[PDB]
RNA sequence: AAACUUUCAACAACGGAUCUCUUGGUUCUCGCAUCGAUGAAGAACGCAGCGAAAUGCGAUACGUAAUGUGAAUUGCAGAAUUCCGUGAAUCAUCGAAUCUUUGAACGCACAUUGCGCCCCUUGGUAUUCCAGGGGGCAUGCCUGUUUGAGCGUCAU
RNA sequence: CGUGGAGGUCAGUGACGAAGCCUAGACCGUAAGGUCGGGUCGAACGGCCUCUAGUGCAGAUCUUGGUGGUAGUAGCAAAUAUUCAAAUGAGAACUUUGAAGACUGAAGUGGGGAAAGGUUCCACGUCAACAGCAGUUGGACGUGGGUUAGUCGAUCCUAAGAGAUGGGGAAGCUCCGUUUCAAAGGCCUGAUUUUAUGCAGGCCACCAUCGAAAGGGAAUCCGGUUAAGAUUCCGGAACCUGG
RNA sequence: GUCGAAUUUGGGUAUAGGGGCGAAAGACUAAUCGAACCAUCUAGUAGCUGGUUCCUGCCGAAGUUUCCCUCAGGAUAGCAG
RNA sequence: AUAUUGGCGAGAGACCGAUAGCGAACAAGUACAGUGAUGGAAAGAUGAAAAGAACUUUGAAAAGAGAGUGAAAAAGUACGUGAAAUUGUUGAAAGGGAAGGGCAUUUGAUCAGACA
RNA sequence: UUGACCUCAAAUCAGGUAGGAGUACCCGCUGAACUUAAGCAUAUCAAUAAGCGGAGGAAAAGAAACCAACCGGGAUUGC
């Protein structure tokens, strides 16, 4: 607040006395008549900068560079070497460019989907993810940041037909459509690589 | 003595109770209140107060009437009998 | 999770909201599941509490422990039971101050108002 | 007696009463006791 | 101060200029008020287009001489030899103006095709209490568009 | 004073019955937070001026 | 401890005659108070008071009610309270008036219905 | 040589740092438009079975009526099945009322709990005196009613 | 190297004890610093790749808080002066009573009051704090009781003065002025009860209001009484005003 | 020193800040006066004093030219990275 | 369409985390000072549950020591952990008008490592 | 004599209204200096703060005595 610190009438006394020459409250009958104000050093005075609500939040980026990241971060998918560096456990699985059948995208529950994750091989992400909730570091916790899961398998769309409702609740998958591609959901933490589950219907969008 | 001695001739007062106010700001010789001038319709303030437009301002008291109209809007200033 | 505007995902509302709450929602707050027999005979999992309701102890110290309640403590958020209670050193006894989530309701203490709360929530007789 | 205490716990409640009746005092008077003795205008008579 | 080969450049905070600063964090939030604004008035104007129908104009410069664009209106004269009146046309989506007058043919003959096109295009309802509704399109300048000669 | 007017009679009435300890009984409710009276007054320290 | 379902009924003399007993109870209890310490029915009395006379005022309210009724002016007290600028407001007719030429105009040229479609 | 002084450790003290916590702030965003002469905001005083406060409230005084809920309040005492009910409760809701003395503040005045006037009514032997109860008495301005003024002016 | 928070990760540590803290106990690093053991303690915290800052203190007569040496030191020395015995009590230079001695010495260390203070008055109980020693005492602490007016005063009048109205100024909050350049008002007979007025039947030309507990002013005394009130109460004896 | 008067004094009342009042000293104006007090503009400006927080490594100066109401300061070339 | 550090209701944060963040996390525009305008603070945490130390004994009494509650009084309302300055007791050591430090070693204390 | 008109008044006449609070935003008046200019007086700070008046949920503005100099546009507001 623009007015912390200054809210208080305090000029200095200055030389003669035996105190700094820093402002000093004024009055009588309570602790702070006399006390320092005005300052960065001060208890109850300001602080140096206070933080202003203009200053650059969002960053702009050319949209080439975006789209260049994001068709790089689509190719690492396709490497188990940084697949597999990133956290994601496929050391079972057939093959990295992972694509299932697009009745994926068709079916509703969520015991039927985890039925599928689970015989395309994904069982152990999943296990990782909901044996790694751990608690938050720090005052992050009384944020509104309490939990920590790691990252699971992003499954890929092209109509979404109650597939993103089923794994809505399953923790740390995501889903997007392969048209509205996020990076962040592609590199997270800067990290190229993540299990993607393609439908063919979305590999096919693709080209 | 300018001091302790002139402290001593301190027995009659320059000021007392406001019937707006409450507090010992009503000069007498001139019948004036120094934070509300009473007599005055409007009461005192300048915007270079902005502590003393907290110290009296709305809020600070009981807001009788005025707590309830946020209430009484929401319902429309409806009117007549509760219900069945 | 959540997809409403209405609702928040804030602790500290959420916790403001738990104890200053009035006596009307800890009635609701202090609900007390029942046990399997009752769970058939009237079709629910979990009420409210009220006096002279009799119970059964799941967690705790006192666990096993049966009883009837002596008294609800909704501004403490506790339940009160009798035969349950700690000989303090004096003599005296003092009983112990429970939590109904750590109970289960053997035998309900039925009332108009409850029988009808009970075929709202799809109950029986 | 009826409201609560009796004459032991009044005994017992006045005493620690008291004592934080008094902490406080001897808090006010140590945050206080540096400006105090404050002048705004003192005069030191002495020039010559 | 003045210290080495650096552009002179002006930079008017001088005055208080923090007391008076403008930050668009609401650009996300107003685009979506906006949004459900169109959208509610849609509603509120069921079958009815948003928009009116405007009409193609030369941009007035040496510079945009050559860019005909939206105008706010079409001139009596124009509707006058669409075969309607300025009272009806307003009612139905069609804007009106009083104060252009036409001195080119060109545009003439193309604001009155754009009104000749629309009252074959349009669908009107008797006025009534329960009148029928058959469907709702929105954009009445983006399906009779403005292209340039 | 001795000769004094009422509005005053009426104040000093009020600091009079303000002039008493805590009751004992609120220091035994269940979530309390007042252990003595701190708006206290008496003649020698503090002149309540009216 | 009384209750206004069953006062309601009762006439203005009967609460009248209710009301001047009630005081006497609170008078005994504000004897019997200074001989004893805790005196509780004090309360119920001085609550049950007040459920008589707000008995008695909205029973001596209905009765001017329905005898301003059907007039232009009734008092105050009985009025609306909505806010001072809801009352030094238009009304609905006010605002709802029109000059013929307008009325005429929109009677003609009202506001169509329409729709984009061949 | 001990005392003494100094250094280190253990335990104890003074003191309240660090660590963890947080019904609090701050900032951003969305929605709404709602004070007052029908007496506001604000102030003074008072009110609970035992409270000085804070919160609530006004001699109907931590509250009444009404509506919903449907058995508590609980610090203590008191109530208690009215508890298969016109019904608990510092509950919630709130559309009926109360709303002391004041305050733009409105009978005059107010460093006063000061001084009046009109109407109705009651009592005292009382249209006149005293007292009690109820209701009114401000200013500016408008529309209208009533009365009145001015050799301003007309007809007779 | 390090600190607060953010995104990824170790399917990281942990109530079989996280973090923090003490440790002339250990290891590594040139070093910033990191790691380990022990004790204490009780709930969250880290390594790594990156992001981001309110990011690192010996200092600023720095800010706030706290604590020391000096120091059991200076020093508690004006106001003529205290002493004996007893009672009380855990305890008496200091309380109570008694005896003695002495002071103020009637322009007082007496008896009342105005301002001002506000319950400090009186009693019962009491000693942690206050009474710069003590304390069984107290203007302290706790609980309670207590201030009675036709005659005292305010109230009423006006002084110096303050201040509305009408009016005039001023952008305006507000200013001038106080009877001014205002249509500024009640009060009485007939009319005898219609009491509304025909006349009456005329009366200055006034015209706010506030302002003195010491000025002006309607009227009171004795005795008695209480833990603490009294020209107020009780008893007796009187007076003034309005009816 | 003066002590019956240009005396002392309570209360009421008037005068309020570039204004008051002044037997006049630049004295008094709430311990404040060669221009009171409170808050705000105000984080007033300062070529001037003081301080400016972790390690190691590599390189490493200047106090001299020209102009400036310039001489406790900047620009400029140089030195240096 | 636009504005909105005010009011009413809602949602959130790469924000502060009790000397910070609003002056106010608490009976804060509170206490308190000043004639007055105005100025203006400090102060959060026992524990899961008061089970808040029955009882015995010394004492004039506070309090103490035993007991006891507790998972834990190394949580006893002066209560989370409980740093430092500063201080007491114990133990070791030294010490002619300062102390402390650097190089090197003796003596003492402690640690080391088994290379079984 | 009477009834009209005009003008001006009075009334505790009937019915009404305005006043004050708040004030972040809004509409107008009024209106500074510190500061910058390495001095300072024009200037700037600033058609700002302070002071005053007045409204709302938005206000104000607004359907041209406009822009322009085009093959001419077409209320206002805002980006
Ligand atoms: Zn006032």
């Amino acid at each position: 607040s623009e007015k912390a610190g200054h809210q208080t009438s305090a000029e200095s006394w200055g030389t003669g006395r035996a105190v700094a020459r820093i402002p000093r409250v004024g009055g009588g009958g309570t602790g702070r008549s006399g006390q320092g104000a005005f300052g960065n050093m001060c208890r109850g005075g300001r602080m140096f900068a206070p933080t202003k609500t203009w200053r650059k939040w969002n960053v702009k980026v050319n949209h080439n560079e975006k789209r260049y990241a994001t068709a790089s971060a689509i190719a690492a998918t396709a490497v188990a070497s940084l697949v597999l560096a990133r956290g994601h456990r496929v050391e079972k699985i057939p093959e990295i460019p992972l694509v299932v059948s697009t009745d994926l995208e068709s079916i509703q529950k969520t015991k039927e989907a985890v039925a599928a994750l689970k015989a395309v091989g994904a069982h152990s992400d999943l296990l990782k993810v909901l044996k790694s909730k751990k608690l938050r570091a720090g005052k992050g916790k009384y944020r509104n940041r309490r939990w920590t899961q790691r990252r699971g398998p992003l499954v890929v769309y092209a109509e979404d037909n109650g597939i993103v409702k089923a794994l809505r609740n399953v923790p740390g998958v995501e889903t997007a459509n392969v048209a509205s591609l996020n990076l962040l959901q592609l590199a997270p933490g800067a990290h190229l690589g993540r299990f993607v589950i393609w439908t063919e219907a979305a590999f096919t969008k693709l080209d | 003595g300018k001091g302790t001695p002139s402290f001593g001739k301190r027995h009659n007062k320059s000021h007392t109770l406001c019937n707006r106010c409450g507090r010992r700001s009503f000069h007498v010789q001139k019948k004036t209140c120094s934070s509300c001038g009473y007599p005055a319709a409007k009461t005192r303030s300048y915007n270079w107060g902005a502590k003393a437009k907290r110290r009296h301002t709305t809020g600070t008291g009981r807001m009788r009437y005025l707590k309830h109209v946020s209430r009484r809007f929401k319902n429309g200033f409806q009117t007549g009998s509760a219900s069945k | 999770a959540k997809q409403s505007l209405d609702v928040s995902s804030d602790r500290r509302k959420a916790r403001k909201a738990y104890f200053t709450a009035p006596s009307s929602q800890r009635r609701v707050l202090l609900s007390a599941p029942l046990s399997k027999e009752l769970r058939a005979q009237y079709g629910i999992k979990a009420l409210p509490i009220r006096r002279d309701d009799e119970v059964l102890v799941v967690r705790g110290s006192k666990k096993g422990q049966e009883g009837k309640i002596s008294s609800v403590y909704r501004l403490k958020f506790a339940v009160q039971v009798d035969k349950v209670t700690k000989e303090k050193v004096n003599g005296a006894s003092v009983p112990i101050n429970l939590h109904p989530s750590k109970l289960v309701i053997t035998k309900l203490h039925l009332d108009k108002d409850r029988k009808a709360l009970i075929q709202r929530k799809g109950g029986k007789l | 007696m009826v409201s609560g205490v009796t004459e032991k716990q009044y005994k017992k409640g006045m005493k620690k009463m008291q004592q934080l009746e008094k902490n406080a005092i001897n808090t006010q008077i140590r945050r206080e006791i540096k400006r105090v003795n404050f002048q705004t205008h003192y005069r030191d008579e002495l020039l010559q | 101060a003045i210290s080495k080969n650096l552009p002179i450049l002006k930079n008017h905070f001088r005055k208080h200029w923090q007391e008076r600063v403008k930050v668009h964090f609401d650009q996300a939030g107003k685009k979506v008020s906006r949004r459900n604004a169109r959208a509610t008035r849609a509603a509120k104007i069921a079958p009815r287009p948003l928009d009116l129908l405007r009409p193609v104009v030369r941009a007035p410069t040496v510079k945009y001489n050559r860019k005909v664009r939206a105008g706010r209106g079409f001139t009596l004269a124009e509707v006058k030899a669409a075969g309607l009146t300025a009272a009806y046309a307003r009612t139905i989506g069609i804007a009106v103006d009083h104060r252009r007058q036409n001195r080119n043919q060109e545009i003439f003959d193309a604001n009155v095709q754009r009104l000749k096109e629309y009252q074959s295009k349009i669908i009107v309802f008797p006025r009534n209490g329960k009148a029928p509704e058959a469907e709702q399109v929105l954009s009445a300048a983006a399906t009779f568009p403005i292209a340039q000669p | 004073a001795a000769q004094k007017s009422f509005r005053i009679k009426q104040k000093m009435a009020k600091a009079k019955k303000q002039n008493r300890p805590l009751p004992q009984w609120i220091r035994l409710r269940t979530n309390n937070t007042i252990r003595y009276n701190a708006k206290r007054r008496n003649w020698r320290r503090t002149k309540m001026n009216i | 401890g009384v209750k206004a379902y069953e006062l309601r009924t009762k006439s203005k003399e009967q609460l009248a005659s209710q009301l001047v007993d009630l005081k006497k109870e609170l008078a005994e209890l504000k004897v019997q108070k200074l001989s004893r310490p805790s005196l509780p029915k004090i309360k119920t009395v001085r609550k049950s008071i007040a459920c008589v006379l707000t008995v008695i005022n909205e029973q001596q309210r209905e009765a001017v009610r329905q005898l301003y009724k059907g007039k232009k002016y009734q008092p105050k007290d009985l009025r609306a309270k909505k806010t001072r600028a809801l009352r030094r407001a238009l009304t609905k007719f006010e605002a709802s008036q029109v000059t013929e030429k307008q009325r005429k105009k929109q009677i003609a040229f009202p506001q169509r219905k329409y729709a984009i479609k061949a």
